[PDB]
């Protein structure tokens, strides 16, 4: 029948899609049939997400093969996102931290607990995608008005929405994951990261709680299912938080069981904790009534009480409560007692893995056993131990009051989780607090041993104090490239945008109160220097394309020099190039040497864009406002261009551009000594003092500068020829 | 005392009087007045619609409770329906997540009630109702001002106060989720909220419902109260239990739930999980590639072997062979065929395992050898306390771990007794 | 009856509210009764907006009385808004430009045409208000954990939502205005600005005004909604009449004096000529230009216009243009040239002027007439002119194709509109493109002549090139204060936040590509130096208060030196203060925001005993030099005790300085550096008298003085 044919046709198409190389080494726990029966008969097309996902995946695979990587941050505004693509960053990260911090019209801002509605991050992403698509439309409109020569000159920015967005823990079970993924896809997002935390306890700070691996895998599988239904080859990033986690909310998964901690004649950690809290309450700290949450039996309170007295913990409580009375909030005092209690309980309980426990008995080889225990279920490890050494071990004893089991968190556990998830994820990510290449290497090597083609991702916390690492500035510069080499293809400063937004606001708000409208002038100057699009806001937001739309809608019936231009020096260099018969049209560039620096670089560029000469300098003012040009470096790279007064022309421009009274050269070379001395003879400088190898100080000859700058260019013509 | 210290002490005192008022008689808070005032800042806010509605609505329900009378209502599906029911003289409104799921929104496809909508969804729905009620009141009042005193006495005036109890599901996660959900309800003027003791990820309207421990439920209710206290709204907290129909719980850590845990008494049986996965793997190995569910887990060979042994003895591998042959002779979707086998397999496993509570288990030992005295002790006893009492004078073979589902959920004896146990634990909150 | 009493009680309360000094000189076109009728019986309370509006209004009145002002900008994020208040700016602006530029989940970003849904700016404002209220809660939580002495030391920021938000043109008529105002009030916004543009054509760049009666109705509608909600909201009336050339009606007598008309009435209508020109293009084969098909203009009109177009040589230009088009093979540029030339020709021949200027030309008392014409209806001016023996004048001739009348835009028209609006608005604002004190003065003086108590507001366009004004840097610094003096109490850089957001993103993105993770290190360093709250993000977003909430919810059952510290110098100054029998604090901040130039200050208990103004500079190999532009030991009795020598020792250690350069030294500087050479701090000292001192650091002697035993150091202090 036509009905049966249409179905079989789509099942076949879907099967080819499944079997394509895009999904090599990916396991789906469902069939093409199961996907097609969800799609109905009315066509839909999520083309933005579909095409972005394709291109973005191919690009990441290209960089993984070249041992290269994208280094990015989370933009805090659509402007930031459009800007980073202008500056040539290839992809964007979008995180839940920044989303929490921003809030919304109905959401108060706050810490990242994924307590916002699951629509929150998609809604944020939607703003970014609309900004990128609008930027593309505005750019394209302008490029159509341009000629072929202008199009070859004026650069075209890539505004494709290569975004990997935060899907938290999935905000519940599989219907929540599918809904979250659907909302991302609908607004054009091609990548999503899901972590193995328990939704209710999700955090970024100590007591992280993991879920079993089967739960995490189901989240990833659910996501893939939704992506398949929507015909979008979305990039699924599996994050593990197992590196720092100490708790798990279930012990049902065999892969987690090797990492479980167990205790014995000791009473349960829960019993002891609650009994200790009850003692604080009975001694008159009414604030600590947490024991009312539980219905713990008398026998349990008795046993725990016994242990608490023997170990001297009830002693510590009595002392603590007396310290409290003599002095108010008991936050600090209780903390001290708890830590001491925990230390005591761990110590007495003999808290270790079932591996470590059977290893102690053996006093099968020792190292041979470890290998078996590390890949063995609890039931399988007990069966093998009894067959050989069945020690006392209970993980139930060590449960928290909530009922969470304790586990051995660390990179080995992160590896175990990530390896389990690898067949269901396109990218693996181990959450790190500290930036450390060795930790990253341990992870990457372990993964690649079993999955050589598995792409990885690395997070760079903005709060990690980089100056405590002991790394050199050069090691910091190279850190992203080092990640790339180990197969971390996508590395991101999570809420970078939030940080720079804050600093910018502090600065401008302070500047406005300090210097009034001069604060705006200085910002405008900065924008003119780097030739920012923000120079012309009306154009930036797409005024030209909008004007065109108004014309179409109505059938066309609707109704001083601020800085010395670089062009001036370019004209002088034309005279110069003419006299010495160079075929080379010389261009002048004046930008900060590095982004945001007061230190500028003036560069002279040929037709090939090879740098023929440069000056690295910064203007500085004295207390009365006089300006000095501090020169730290200068070069005439062409040996054939030297001793023709090229640098004398550049200096004349700089002195005019910056209204300089003097020029200081720090750590001069010999060439510098010879140059400044002869520039004294041409009359550019009145006086020149030189401490060989340390500093040159050259006072500007204002009359001679004024003479050379006369628009007739007579004196300037003589200087160039003689 | 500084003005800063005074302002604080003043609000702590006001808050303490509020706590101690008869409104909260028999209510336990796991926090102090100080902890509430710390959250409020210095810039006044006032959720007056919710505050005043909550007051009047609570008093009214108390009046009806004392008179042994009640409100009978339904969930309106539109603001018009809500305004209409108040015209017809129904005193209060219900608003549920089922209808919200079924309606969808501009960004939410309609569907079953799995609480998979954003936690803003039901509050947003409630907001429409409250605006409709307040607007109706304004329209009525405007007309009544144009009327004479005689016409006013003739023409009846309807009560459009927003007496609403709205669905807060499971709380959509932990305590920050509950507080956010409650905040959103209060902000749009809703004075009542119901929270159920289901696991958020598996929430359903009934088959296979999964409960949470009572400590988790109590924390949800306490979290809600905390948020309501911060906002100075004496909101009505409804604790729902789904324990009457539920068969599963996601933890065995709470002493109040432990009496209802189901365990195997015949401990030579392999785990339900092992047997289920082994059965699925057989289908796969016999050429049904569709059924690859076993690839979700990393079950050991020893476990697959033991389970395999049991599956053959009980004739289940037999049923699989027959099923796969029926499949080949027809190779269409195997949904129906697999279902029959699994149903037959579940029955077999439940029957051979001897599934009962640790209560029922020790009761059998004593009925072979006081009996009714023990039941009373077992029904209020932790698992550790019940084992200690049984060993003292009949410690039979019993394992609840054997009976866990593949997800790792424990089986429990659902029914009205379990509903009672949960509800009694929740009552002070 | 109780029903009648309750009503009369609220009417009386509402009447007292109306009559309060808050609304002195404000006209309402409605009664207290009309307000109470709207309120129903179920109480509501918009307390955030109500209390903010009260405090914000009183504050602006203080500032007006003192001839001072608030100078602010539009924050582009909730972080920016919280930050501005930290830095001590008292109030916030929120504009539709930035809202348009940002877009939303359903709104593509774009130019400011007020084409977003009227919910857009309120939704944006809501984010800001929630950020401010949350900041207050987080601050207050921390201050409760502090002791009374810690509270007296740590400053408390004012996070009250003093916001004036953009309500555009009102997004339609009175039900639209009331809805827009309601949405602002509901999210806690206490101030709103409404402009006198036509909604459909709203712009920031051919502006079209509405009659004054329409604008006044918008303002009255707003007041009505605010009164219903019991919020004394601040209504800002904006006029765009300074730059506008068009108005969509000639019905209001106040606008009629500014109407432009043709004096040469043998010319055909501007509309006729424009359409006829377009039709010619079409008929000559440019199918693209079919704009004339929008209208049903008669043959007689096309003929008359055609006649004029031929005589003036415009049809000539069209023929040439179409030939240029064919030879090349889009006609956007070509048509534009012809149109501009056509417009020039039509304006020239039509003799476009006001009916005032027209009757003034005939009389050749002159200056007496101007005064009458400027305050006269069109009908009243004609009656007075005929009586005085009535030139040819038609404004209909000059209408655009849409049917908009031309008007004489400028400051006089802005004044006329603003004076009409003054009794209905709390603040008046004349939209300006250029920043010019004289233009502002002309406006302010004209307003204050009739309304001495009328508060004003002034916009500072971020796109206005400040360096083209010819103002000095010092004049730019003083411009806000000068506005304040003329009674402009609230002055704002509209989309400042949008601009700084962009610059910050460009810089960091460039820096990350240039310098990898060193880009983050440098940002972190900057934050540590100024002690920014962004240093500790978890605290900034309210982690402590949130942790407390988790504890409450669960009943407490839930489970290396980067820089040489300022403290080191403070300890040295304790030794120093001890020996000379005098508690000195050290401060090291940028001299101005974002500057590489730092100021080290020494502060007493009463707070500046000494300072050094300097900047570190590196040579090309990385060696650091301290460049000192100023230094002071302000107390004459504290001099020549080696206070400055201690500060230098710290700075040299803190910055790992190889040398110290002093630019434009004084005599005291010469004496100081020379003696510091003798103590061995410097090996070599070169001095060009009055220009520069260069002093090379003696590394051995520095190392000796920095030994933790403080033996050498103690000897240095005591002499
Ligand atoms: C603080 C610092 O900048 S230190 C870093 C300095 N950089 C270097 O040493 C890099 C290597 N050197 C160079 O690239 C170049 O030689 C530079 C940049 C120093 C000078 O560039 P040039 O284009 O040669 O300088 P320019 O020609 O303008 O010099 C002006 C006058 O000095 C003279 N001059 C320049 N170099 C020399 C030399 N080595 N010997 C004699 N005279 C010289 C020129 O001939 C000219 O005078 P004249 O035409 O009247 O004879
Ligand atoms: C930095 C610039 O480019 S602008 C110039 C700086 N500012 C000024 O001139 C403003 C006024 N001057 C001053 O405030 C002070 O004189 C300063 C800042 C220059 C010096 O401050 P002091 O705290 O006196 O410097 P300090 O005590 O460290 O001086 C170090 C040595 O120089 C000597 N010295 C400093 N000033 C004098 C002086 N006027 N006469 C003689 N000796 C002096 C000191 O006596 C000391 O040597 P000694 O104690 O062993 O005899
Ligand atoms: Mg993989
Ligand atoms: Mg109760
Ligand atoms: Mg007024």
């Amino acid at each position: 029948t036509p009905f049966e044919q249409d179905f079989e046709k789509d099942v076949a198409a879907t099967q080819r899609y499944f079997d394509s190389s895009r999904f090599a080494g990916i396991i789906r726990l469902y069939t093409a049939r199961q996907v097609v029966e969800q799609r109905g008969t009315i066509p839909v097309d999520h083309i933005v997400a579909r095409e972005a996902a394709g291109a973005f995946y191919e690009r990441l695979r290209e960089l993984f093969a070249a041992r290269k990587s994208i280094t990015t941050f989370g933009p805090y505004s659509p402007g930031q996102a459009v800007s980073m693509k202008r500056m040539g960053i290839e992809a964007i990260y979008l995180g839940g931290w920044a989303t929490s911090a921003k809030g919304s019209s109905t959401e108060d801002p706050g810490p990242d607990l994924a307590s916002y509605p699951l629509s929150q991050v998609p809604d944020d992403a939607a703003v970014l995608v609309r900004a990128l698509l609008t930027a593309d439309r505005n750019q394209h409109y302008l490029r159509l008005q341009m000629s072929e020569r202008q199009r070859a000159a004026t650069p075209a920015y890539d505004f494709r929405p290569f975004i990997i967005a935060d899907a938290d823990t999935g905000h519940g079970g599989d219907p929540h994951v599918r809904n979250l993924i659907r909302r991302f896809v609908e607004v054009g997002v091609p990548g999503y990261h899901i972590e193995d935390q328990r939704p209710g306890t999700k955090k970024c700070g100590g007591g992280k709680v993991l879920v079993p691996s089967d739960e995490q895998i189901k989240r990833l599988n659910a996501a893939r299912f939704q992506l398949d239904i929507m015909r979008v080859p979305g990039i699924i990033v599996a994050r593990t938080d197992a590196e720092a986690a100490n708790l798990i909310d279930s012990r049902a998964d065999e892969r987690d069981q090797p990492f479980l901690l167990g205790a014995l004649d000791v009473p349960s950690y829960k019993s002891c904790f609650l009994a200790m809290v009850r003692r604080f309450y009975e001694l008159g700290v009414k604030e600590l009534n947490g024991h009312l949450l539980y219905a713990l039996g008398d026998s349990e309170y008795a046993a725990a009480g016994g242990w608490l007295e023997r170990q001297g913990i009830f002693g510590l409580v009595s002392d603590a409560v007396n310290a409290w009375r003599e002095d108010q909030s008991i936050d600090g005092i209780f903390d001290q007692v708890e830590s001491r209690f925990v230390a005591a309980w761990e110590d007495d309980a003999g808290l270790m893995t079932y591996g470590e426990a059977v290893a102690d008995v053996l006093e099968m080889a020792p190292e041979e056993w470890r290998a078996f225990a590390a890949r063995a279920s609890l039931h399988a490890a007990r069966a093998k131990a009894k067959e050989l050494a069945d020690p006392p071990w209970d993980c139930e004893l060590a449960k928290t009051p909530e009922g969470y089991y304790q586990i051995r968190g660390g990179i080995p556990y992160a590896i175990a989780k990530s390896l389990a998830a690898a067949p269901f994820a396109d990218i693996l990510w181990m959450e790190t607090k500290t930036a450390d290449l060795a930790d990253a290497r341990q992870f990457a090597e372990a993964i690649h041993a079993e999955f050589p083609d598995q792409m990885l991702a690395y997070n760079l916390s903005p709060s990690f104090n980089w100056d405590t690492t002991g790394m050199t500035d050069e090691e910091m510069r190279r850190f992203p490239e080092e990640l790339g080499k180990m197969g971390f293809v996508f590395n991101f400063i999570t809420y970078g945008g939030h940080q720079i937004d804050g600093v910018a606001a502090e600065e401008f708000a302070t500047a406005l109160r300090q210097d009034g409208m001069l604060a705006l002038a200085r910002l405008q100057r900065k924008m003119r220097l780097v030739e920012s699009p923000y120079r012309t806001p009306q154009t930036l937001v797409g005024g030209p394309r909008s004007d065109a739309a108004l014309a179409a809608s109505s059938g066309r019936t609707a109704t001083v020099q601020t800085e010395v231009p670089r062009k001036l020096l370019e004209e002088w260099l034309a005279m110069w190039s003419g006299h010495y018969q160079l075929k080379d049209k010389l261009r002048v560039q004046l930008r900060p040497q590095r982004a945001g620096s007061e230190v500028l670089e003036l560069g002279i560029h040929g037709e090939s864009d090879d740098k023929l000469a440069n000056v690295i300098f910064q203007p500085i003012q004295d207390r009365r406002g006089r300006t000095i040009l501090l020169v730290r470096d200068q070069n005439t790279f062409g040996a054939e261009l030297r001793q023709k007064r090229l640098m004398t022309l550049i200096h004349l421009w700089l002195v005019h551009r910056f209204k300089a009274q003097a020029v200081h050269y720090v750590t001069p070379t010999d060439d510098n000594l010879y140059q400044t001395s002869k520039m004294k003879s041409h009359g550019i400088f009145t006086e020149v003092n030189q401490e060989v190898g340390e500093i040159i100080v050259a006072e500007v000859n204002h009359p001679r500068i004024a003479e050379l700058l006369t628009p007739d260019r007579v004196a300037l013509r003589k200087l160039i020829t003689k | 005392h500084t003005p800063f210290e005074q302002d604080f002490e003043k609000d702590v005192a006001a808050t303490q009087r509020y706590f101690d008022s008869s409104r909260f008689a028999g209510i336990i808070r796991l926090y102090t007045a100080r902890q509430v005032v710390e959250q409020r800042g210095t810039i006044p806010v006032d959720h007056i619609v919710a505050r005043e509605a909550a007051g009047a609505f609570y008093e009214r329900l108390r009046e009806l409770f004392a008179a042994r009378k009640s409100i009978t209502t339904f969930g309106p599906y539109s603001p018009g329906q809500a305004v209409s029911m108040k015209r017809m003289g129904i005193e209060a409104i219900y608003l549920g997540g089922w209808a919200t799921s079924a309606k969808g929104s501009s960004t939410e496809d309609p569907g079953p009630d799995l609480a998979s909508y954003p936690l803003s969804q039901v509050p947003d729905d409630a907001a429409v109702l409250v605006r409709a009620l307040l607007t109706a009141d304004r329209n009525q009042h405007y007309l009544r001002l144009q009327m004479s005193e005689r016409q006013r006495a003739a023409t009846p005036a309807y009560d459009f106060r927003p007496f609403i109890i709205a669905d807060a599901d499971t709380g959509h996660g932990g305590d920050p989720h509950v507080r956010n959900l409650i905040r959103r309800f209060v902000e749009v003027g809703v004075p009542g909220y119901h929270i159920e003791d289901q696991r958020p990820g598996t929430k359903k309207c009934g088959g296979g419902k999964v409960l949470v421990p009572s400590d988790e439920q109590i924390k949800r209710l306490n979290a809600a109260r905390f948020q309501l206290d911060i906002m100075r709204v004496p909101g009505i907290i409804v604790a729902r239990t789904d324990a009457e129909a539920a068969n599963l719980i996601d933890s065995r850590a709470d002493e109040r739930d432990q009496p209802f845990l189901l365990g195997a008494t015949k401990l030579d049986v392999p785990s339900y999980k092992s047997c289920f996965l082994a059965m699925v793997r057989r289908f796969y190995e016999l050429g049904v590639k569709e059924l690859n569910g076993h690839l979700l887990y990393a079950l050991g060979d020893s476990e697959y072997a033991a389970a395999g042994g049991w599956l053959e003895r009980q004739g289940i591998f037999g049923l699989v062979s027959d099923a796969v042959n029926a499949w080949r002779e027809d190779q269409q979707s195997i949904d129906g065929i697999f279902d029959q086998v699994e149903s037959r397999f579940v029955a077999a496993w439940e029957d051979d395992a001897g599934l009962m509570t640790y209560g029922e288990a020790v009761a059998d030992v004593l009925e072979f050898g006081a009996p009714e005295e023990w039941r009373a002790f077992a029904a209020r006893a932790s698992l550790h306390a019940a084992r200690a009492k049984a060993k003292e004078l009949a410690d039979p073979p019993w394992d609840c771990e054997l009976a866990k589902t593949p997800e790792g959920y424990y089986q429990i004896r659902g029914g009205i007794p379990y509903a009672i146990a949960k509800s009694l634990a929740a009552a002070p909150f």
